[PDB]
């Protein structure tokens, strides 16, 4: 829920650390179009 | 390779990526029912997750 995103020539980065990462608000929120993973099963994100 | 590969691809060879729980030894599963990854129900041939 950022207001403005960055441009892909200069793609922004925010580091996430020292905190608990609720992936249910990511995974079960149907508002997004696509969500794909490349070394983890996405339901197991909460188990990692 | 030289007995059944096809240059577009032999798309008759299929395998299962999704299953509700790990199968018992020597169990067979022909099911073509759709798999529910997220919390949502999913009647019909397709849907989100
Ligand atoms: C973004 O903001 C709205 C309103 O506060 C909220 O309903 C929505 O869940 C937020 N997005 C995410 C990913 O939680």
């Amino acid at each position: 829920n950022a207001t403005r995103f960055a441009s892909v020539y200069a793609w922004n980065r925010k580091r996430i650390s020292n905190c608990v990462a609720d992936y249910s608000v990511l995974y079960n929120s149907a508002s997004f179009s696509t969500f794909k993973c490349y070394g983890v099963s996405p339901t197991k994100l909460n188990d990692l | 390779n030289n007995l059944d590969s096809k240059v577009g691809g032999n798309y008759n060879y299929l395998y299962r990526l999704f299953r509700k729980s790990n199968l018992k030894p020597f169990e067979r599963d022909i099911s073509t029912e759709i798999y529910q990854a997220g919390s949502t129900p999913c009647n019909g041939v397709e849907g989100f997750n």
